[PDB]
């Protein structure tokens, strides 16, 4: 289908960084106890 | 008009027949209000 | 010690982290017929003749569709009633184009799920607990009959059951209405007073039970520290809840038996979802909303229109254009 | 020893005084024929 | 004071709203509105 | 120069990110239909 | 509990029903008086079964001007008399 | 590549949904 | 805390954290500029709204010529 | 398909025995409180 | 000049002004009679 | 002790019905909104702004009753009783639709008086005011729907009329022309109401089934006392029940609280956002790479392109009625109709 | 210029993930 | 029952500008590639 | 979109360096 090229790369990131937020914090919460 | 007279009739009577009959009660309260 | 009796304790046990149970015995094998089969249709299912017309829809993902277009599609009007499993089509070829799969699935998941709500029971009764939350998702499950089965079983046709798909879910809705003038029904505006007074009843009892959480944190800290799995103490104030209520109202509309109120909460949507389950049940034989069309004429006898009749006019334009090809006489009699 | 007038009395007869006179009318209404 | 039965004000009232509801009912099949 | 006081450890448990990554998942599966549209 | 007095003492009482036995029919029937005399028609601009149309007429008379508005529904009402 | 990126994101959910049950923070008692 | 030529400077504009007027102060008077302030933003509202219409107050793209 | 069939009978019979005679296997008795 | 609308404005005004007043000016009065007792 | 703090005293009186600060904006104007409503669906028209009949008096029922919109012709004109559009005529100012301004007016000073109302009775008490918080989701949908959609549109024309068919009309409507279940932030209001009514329904069914037995009668509501210090069910059996039936829990009664509170408010602030874009007719209306495939490929077939055919069918089939100001003329032949219907 | 557009994600992806790697490990590295 | 072999592990702050380095480097080094 | 990428990338590097010395990890004598 003819789709929005940068449909891609923009889902990806909308998954990747704030996923990646969430990992980084919860991590260095486990840690700390 | 003569339409409002004979509406508000009632609503007139309704009013004066309450305050005649609960007048005497009423005043009761407005002096206990110093 | 013997075998069907340890059988039969494994299956019953309390210690399985997700509990079987004899309900669970059918709902896992037909929940996982229900699920795999809709994963596989929804990704790469071929287009189906859902109208029995040959102009076979497309529904999955690999035919052109995302995620908000796709679906499982209802199996064809040719079939009508007919049961329709894979041995009796000539081959899956077959079953593929004429919408077998909607089949399979719909009846596995409404077995699985009708064995969910036994499963509630049944769980219920193992752990000593009050045995009525079931009772409480009889209000989805009798919503889910509705347009799986019953609509199809009243108006002949599983092809008018509702697609498994977001916007097949649209679709159906807005033929419904015009088939039925659903919105002019009371027992779908029952169903609305239930989810709209559900969810404002949830945002309440939300934010009056979290307006009275009792300090046992620190700004620094989340609230919700203040609450240890288990503790005896309440963790809010139900008279300071009920004090502030009273009086955004008057004192007798509110709620200081907690018992109460959780009743309730429970029994308003419950109670809607139920007449709307109902709603779609009996406009399944066609006992449809309110008609006032031409209900206002004048004193010469003009049709004097309402808002009734500009409904209308938007449900003609639905009527007249759904399934575009399929009608060959006047009336669209199901 | 009770008060008759309150806030209370008013925001009562703010919405009941005129729910019967509307009731009234709406019940008239049922005659109109065209 | 205390004089009507509390039972006896809500038959009453609850007989007043049936009727003026039937009469509204009554009124979907007469006259305006009625379709005729 | 004394180093600063008002510094404060984040927390985020995983529940919390349980739910994040759903809340993310879930609204990607959304809005991707309209970013490919 | 707030110092007025509790309603459930009120409507049984034999006072409040002496008041309220002319207080409630003279409203229901002012509000009947106010729809049976026509003043209900007058007051709002409600047209009445036989004037939504001139006789030949099957024109809805629709405001199509702002601030001459006013002066076309005065315009559409001449056109009935 | 829309329909894989479709599935992947649905494919996440579900190992999601795994880790969520099964591997979750033990409710402990007081 | 660290001393600065700039900080010694605007040291007194930030001295006196906490000092008020007694009472009301001028709250009457502000009070008077808040509902001149009303009636002024009613006016502006309702020319561009135009159920204020005035003479030579032309609310059209045609005001520009 | 006849094969096809004649398994998903067999496999739905399966299952169906199982709920029919586990509920048989004395139910009422599996609660924590009183057995029978 | 002074238009028909600058007139219904000072109207709106003024209406305004009295239903503000008068309801401010019963609750000023009614606060004075029925004080808390402290 | 001077007279503002009297007036104070008087206005926080504990009393059957609080009245506050907050009741001076608060009453007037939900009493004048509530009977501005009550007084058009019982007596007034819609004869001269949309051609239609809306009130008692004129033979309809509480269904099609309704307070309908002005006329296009007033754009966004607030209509003022003593504007140059009524010039202060009642009888005049009921016939043009003043009563929908007013309603739309006075209601959205209600609602803010209402709000305050939650702040000032939760300031008094000492509670903390999330209620009020919450409450602002209701008002984004007032605001979004009755005030921005129509602002961004031609008129108040176009704005819901109060009344329940007038809106069942906006629901068809918004279908026909926005394409509105299309949208995104539709479907995550969709899914914070069904999802409150979901937590509403599951959360009181999990208290009066995991209830602790602390009276002797078969009705349960007597043994819970308003003080007791005790929770009256038991989170520990309700959260191994879930767990057991659903995988997954509650633990924490804090968090479940606010995730009810969260809900149904985020979904109802999502929808809101999504009007403020139909205001612009800014709409998911189509997906292009559909549309694309669809004009080349007569054989290709879906749902979506199902559906619009349907809202093309609403749009040609309502319009000259809906929009009388328009004079819309569709000839027989160019409506759109499927084979026989 | 008719440049490969898988080259966009690519190259995001690239650096993304393998820095994100390390910014995990460093933080938590930081808090014990 | 916990596992004894489990460890924790390290990246100090100049493991990792060393490490971001290399990434962006490589990223500028082969991105003319991936676009080619 | 290309050339953007080049900047950005090496944009990114000159706020390593940046970081790199001002906010290193301070060599001590222990
Ligand atoms: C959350 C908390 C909420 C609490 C708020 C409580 C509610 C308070 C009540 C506020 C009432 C506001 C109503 C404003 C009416 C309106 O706008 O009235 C509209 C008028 C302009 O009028 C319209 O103007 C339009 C454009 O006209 C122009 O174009 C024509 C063709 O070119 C001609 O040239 C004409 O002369 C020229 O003026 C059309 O003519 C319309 O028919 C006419 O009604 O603006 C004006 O009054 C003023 C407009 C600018 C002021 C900003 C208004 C802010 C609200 C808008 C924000 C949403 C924006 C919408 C985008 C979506
Ligand atoms: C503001 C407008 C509005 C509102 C609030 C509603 C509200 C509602 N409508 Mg109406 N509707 C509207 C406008 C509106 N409608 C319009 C404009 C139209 C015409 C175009 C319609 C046409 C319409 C139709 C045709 C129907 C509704 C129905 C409903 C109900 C849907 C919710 C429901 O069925 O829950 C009930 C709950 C469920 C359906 C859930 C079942 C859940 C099953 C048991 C479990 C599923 C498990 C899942 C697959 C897996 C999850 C696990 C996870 C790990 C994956 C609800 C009362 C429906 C109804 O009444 O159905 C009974 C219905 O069929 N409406
Ligand atoms: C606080 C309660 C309240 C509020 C917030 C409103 C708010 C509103 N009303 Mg409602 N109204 C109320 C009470 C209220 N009303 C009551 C009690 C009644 C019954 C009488 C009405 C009857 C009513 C009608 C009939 C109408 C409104 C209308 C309106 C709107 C326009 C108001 C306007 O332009 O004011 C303009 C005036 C002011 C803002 C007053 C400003 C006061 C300044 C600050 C002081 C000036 C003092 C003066 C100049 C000094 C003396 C001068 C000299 C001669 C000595 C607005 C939404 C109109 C509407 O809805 O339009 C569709 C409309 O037609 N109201
Ligand atoms: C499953 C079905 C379903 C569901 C659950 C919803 C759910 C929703 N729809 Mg959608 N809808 C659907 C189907 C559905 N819709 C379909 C099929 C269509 C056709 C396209 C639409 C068309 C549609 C439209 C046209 C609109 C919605 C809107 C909404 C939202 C309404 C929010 C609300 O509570 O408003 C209730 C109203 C308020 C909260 C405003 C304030 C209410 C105050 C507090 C009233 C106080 C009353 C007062 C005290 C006295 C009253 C007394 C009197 C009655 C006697 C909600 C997210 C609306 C939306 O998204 O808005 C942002 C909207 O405009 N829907
Ligand atoms: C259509 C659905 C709907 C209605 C009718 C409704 C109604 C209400 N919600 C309230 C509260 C709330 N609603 C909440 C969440 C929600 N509320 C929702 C949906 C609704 N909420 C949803 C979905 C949620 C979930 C987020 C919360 C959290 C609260 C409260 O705290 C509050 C309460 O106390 O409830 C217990 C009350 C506010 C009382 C008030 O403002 O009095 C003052 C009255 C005023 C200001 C007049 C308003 C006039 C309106 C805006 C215009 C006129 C309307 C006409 C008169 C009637 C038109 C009828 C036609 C449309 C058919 C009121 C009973
Ligand atoms: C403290 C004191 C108590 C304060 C009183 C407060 C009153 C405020 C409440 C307002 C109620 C609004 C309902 C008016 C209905 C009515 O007048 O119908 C009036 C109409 C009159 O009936 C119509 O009359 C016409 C006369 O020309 C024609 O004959 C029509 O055919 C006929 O239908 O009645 C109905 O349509 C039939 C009865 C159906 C009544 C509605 C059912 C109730 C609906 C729910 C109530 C609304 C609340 C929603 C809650 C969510
Ligand atoms: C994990 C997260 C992602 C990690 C970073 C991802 C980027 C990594 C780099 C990917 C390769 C970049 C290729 C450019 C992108 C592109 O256009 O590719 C796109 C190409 C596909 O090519 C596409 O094909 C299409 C038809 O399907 C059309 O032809 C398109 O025009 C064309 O772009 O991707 C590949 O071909 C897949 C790569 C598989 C290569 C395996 C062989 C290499 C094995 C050697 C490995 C040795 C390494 C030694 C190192 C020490
Ligand atoms: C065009 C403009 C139109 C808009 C203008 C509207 C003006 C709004 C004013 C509304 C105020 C009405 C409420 C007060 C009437 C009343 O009876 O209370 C004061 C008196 C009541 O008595 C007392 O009642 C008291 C109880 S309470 O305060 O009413 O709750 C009690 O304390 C006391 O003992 C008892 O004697
Ligand atoms: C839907 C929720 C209701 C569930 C039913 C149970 C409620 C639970 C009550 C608390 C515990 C039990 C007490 C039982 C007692 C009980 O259920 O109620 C009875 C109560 C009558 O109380 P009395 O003072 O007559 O007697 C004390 C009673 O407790 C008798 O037992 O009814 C009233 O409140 C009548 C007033 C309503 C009319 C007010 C109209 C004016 C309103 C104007 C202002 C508008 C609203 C505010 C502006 C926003
Ligand atoms: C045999 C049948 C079993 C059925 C299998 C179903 C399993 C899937 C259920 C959820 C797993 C994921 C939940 C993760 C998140 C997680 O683990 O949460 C766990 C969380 C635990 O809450 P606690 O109160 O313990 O947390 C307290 C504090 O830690 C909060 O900081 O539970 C909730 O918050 C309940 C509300 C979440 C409700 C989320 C359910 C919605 C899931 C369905 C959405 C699916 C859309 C998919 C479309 C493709
Ligand atoms: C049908 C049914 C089923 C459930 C049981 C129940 C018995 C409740 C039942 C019956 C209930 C019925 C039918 C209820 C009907 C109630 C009605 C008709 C009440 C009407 C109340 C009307 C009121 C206040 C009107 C207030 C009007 C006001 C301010 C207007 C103010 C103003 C306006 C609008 C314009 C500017 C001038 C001014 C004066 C400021
Ligand atoms: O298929 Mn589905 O939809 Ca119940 O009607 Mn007849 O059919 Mn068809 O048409 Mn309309
Ligand atoms: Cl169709
Ligand atoms: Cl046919
Ligand atoms: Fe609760």
């Amino acid at each position: 289908m003819e789709v929005n090229q940068l449909g891609l790369i923009a889902t990806a990131l909308f998954v990747l960084v704030p996923s990646v937020f969430l990992i980084i914090l919860y991590v260095q919460t486990e840690s700390q106890q | 008009d003569w339409r409002v007279l004979v509406v508000l009739l009632p609503v007139l009577l309704a009013a004066g027949w309450a305050v005649r009959n609960i007048l005497p009660y009423a005043v009761k309260q407005v002096q206990k209000l110093l | 010690a013997n075998l069907w009796e340890r059988f039969c304790n494994w299956v019953t046990s309390t210690d399985n982290r997700l509990y079987v149970g004899w309900f669970g015995v059918i709902m896992i094998p037909t929940l996982l017929a229900a699920t795999i089969c809709f994963v596989i249709a929804f990704i790469a299912a071929p287009p189906v003749d859902i109208d029995g017309i040959r102009e076979p829809v497309s529904g999955s993902l690999l035919y052109g569709n995302n995620i908000i277009t796709g679906a499982v599609v209802p199996s064809s009007n040719a079939i009508g009633l007919h049961f329709y499993p894979i041995w009796e089509a000539a081959s899956l070829d077959e079953w593929l184009y004429n919408g077998g799969p909607y089949q399979l699935i719909i009846f596995h998941f409404l077995l699985g799920a009708s064995c969910y709500m036994g499963r509630q029971w049944e769980l219920s009764y193992r752990l000593g607990m009050r045995p009525w939350i079931c009772v409480a998702y009889s209000a989805p499950l009798a919503s889910a009959f509705a347009v799986f089965l019953i609509y199809p079983i009243g108006q002949g046709s599983f092809s008018d059951g509702m697609p498994l798909g977001i916007s097949g879910t649209f679709n159906f809705m807005i033929v419904f209405q015009a088939e039925h003038n659903i919105l002019m029904h009371p027992f779908h505006q029952l169903g609305v007073a239930g989810v709209f007074g559900g969810a404002l009843f949830c945002a309440m009892h939300g934010s009056l039970v979290t307006s009275s959480l009792i300090r046992e944190t620190t700004e620094t800290e989340s609230a919700n520290y203040g609450y240890k799995f288990g503790q005896e103490e309440e963790t809010y104030n139900i008279v300071a809840a009920h004090g502030y209520f009273g009086r955004l109202i008057f004192q007798y509309a509110s709620f200081n038996n907690s018992r109460s109120l959780h009743f309730f909460l429970a029994a308003w949507p419950v109670v809607g979802v139920w007449f709307t389950a109902l709603g779609i049940s009996t406009m399944a034989f066609n006992l449809n909303g309110f008609n006032f069309n031409h209900s206002v004429i004048d004193a010469k006898g003009n049709v004097i229109n309402t808002w009734a009749d500009i409904i209308n006019r938007a449900n003609l334009g639905m009527e007249v254009m759904h399934e575009r090809n399929a009608h060959n006489f006047p009336l669209d009699l199901a | 020893s009770y008060p008759i007038f309150t806030v209370r009395w008013v925001a009562v007869h703010t919405l009941a005084v005129p729910t019967i006179f509307f009731l009234g009318a709406i019940a008239a209404m049922q005659f109109i024929q065209r | 004071g205390g004089r009507i039965p509390l039972w006896i004000v809500a038959t009453v009232a609850g007989m007043g709203v049936i009727v003026i509801v039937g009469l509204f009912f009554y009124g979907a099949y007469a006259g305006l509105g009625s379709s005729l | 120069m004394e180093p600063n006081p008002n510094r404060q450890p984040v927390e985020l448990n995983r529940t919390s990110l349980y739910l994040g990554l759903l809340l993310i998942l879930v609204l990607a599966l959304l809005f991707s239909s309209y970013f490919f549209n | 509990t707030t110092g007025e007095r509790p309603f459930s003492d009120i409507i049984t009482s034999v006072r409040y029903w002496v008041i309220h036995s002319i207080t409630i029919p003279a409203l229901f029937i002012a509000g009947w008086l106010f729809v049976s005399t026509g003043l209900a028609y007058d007051v709002f601009g409600t047209p009445r079964p036989d004037s939504y149309y001139a006789q030949e007429q099957r024109s809805i008379p629709l405001v199509t001007d702002r601030f001459e508005a006013k002066q076309q529904v005065e315009t559409f009402l001449e056109q009935l008399k | 590549m829309e329909t894989i990126t479709y599935v992947f994101i649905f494919a996440c959910i579900i190992a999601l949904f795994f880790f969520a049950i099964f591997f979750r923070e033990p409710p402990r008692i007081t | 805390a660290r001393r600065t030529w700039l900080g010694d400077i605007l040291r007194p504009l930030n001295s006196e954290y906490g000092k008020v007027a007694p009472g009301w102060g001028t709250t009457p008077l502000m009070a008077v500029f808040m509902g001149l302030f009303l009636v002024f933003l009613l006016i502006i509202l309702e020319i561009y709204n135009s159920t204020l219409i005035l003479d030579g107050v032309n609310v059209s793209w045609k005001a520009l010529g | 398909m006849e094969t096809l069939k004649i398994t998903v009978y067999i496999v739905v019979t399966f299952f169906v025995l199982l709920f029919v005679f586990g509920f048989l296997s004395g139910d009422p008795a599996r609660n924590p409180k009183r057995k029978d | 000049t002074i238009t028909p609308s600058l007139k219904g404005f000072f109207i709106g005004l003024l209406s305004g002004a009295v239903v503000l007043g008068l309801t401010f000016a019963v609750l000023i009065a009614i606060s004075q009679i029925d004080k808390v007792q402290r | 002790r001077g007279w503002f703090d009297i007036l104070d005293d008087w206005l926080k009186r504990d009393r059957f019905v609080f009245v506050g600060w907050s009741g001076i904006l608060l009453f007037p104007c939900a009493y004048l909104a509530l009977g501005g409503w009550l007084t058009g669906t019982t007596f007034v028209t819609s004869w001269y702004t949309h051609g239609l009949a809306s009130s008692y008096l004129e033979g309809c029922n509480f269904l099609t009753v309704a307070v309908s919109t002005p006329a296009n012709s007033m754009g966004h004109s607030l209509l003022l009783l003593w504007g140059p559009e009524a010039q202060g005529d009642f009888t005049r100012w009921c016939q043009l639709g003043g009563l929908w301004t007013f309603i739309a007016l006075h209601g959205a000073f209600g609602l803010i008086g209402f709000m305050l109302r939650q702040f000032e009775i939760a300031r008094l008490v000492g509670v903390r005011p999330y209620n009020a918080i919450a409450f602002s989701a209701p008002i984004a949908v007032f605001v979004s729907v009755f005030l921005i959609y129509p602002l961004g549109q031609s008129s108040w024309f176009f704005a819901p009329s109060f009344g329940v068919a007038a809106i069942f009309r906006f629901l068809l409507f918004f279908q026909g022309f926005h394409n509105w279940t299309l949208n995104p932030f539709h479907m995550m209001g969709v899914a914070g109401v069904l999802g409150g009514a979901l937590l509403c329904a599951i959360h009181g069914a999990t208290v009066e089934n995991t209830l602790f037995q602390d009276g002797e009668g078969a009705s349960t509501f007597r043994a819970f006392n308003p003080t007791q210090a005790e929770e009256t069910y038991s989170m520990v059996t309700a959260n191994r029940f879930w767990s057991q039936i659903f995988g997954i829990a509650f633990s924490n009664k804090r968090w479940l609280h606010f995730f009810m509170l969260f809900v149904p408010v985020t979904g109802l602030w999502m929808s809101a956002i999504g009007v403020v874009g139909l205001a612009l007719n800014l709409r998911s209306y189509d997906f292009i790479s559909q549309e694309i495939r669809a004009a080349e490929d007569p054989e290709f077939e879906t749902f979506y392109t199902k559906n619009l055919l349907l809202n093309e069918g609403i749009r040609a089939w309502m319009a000259p009625q809906d929009q009388p100001h328009e004079n819309f003329v569709f000839p027989e032949e160019v409506l759109p109709r499927g084979n026989a219907l």
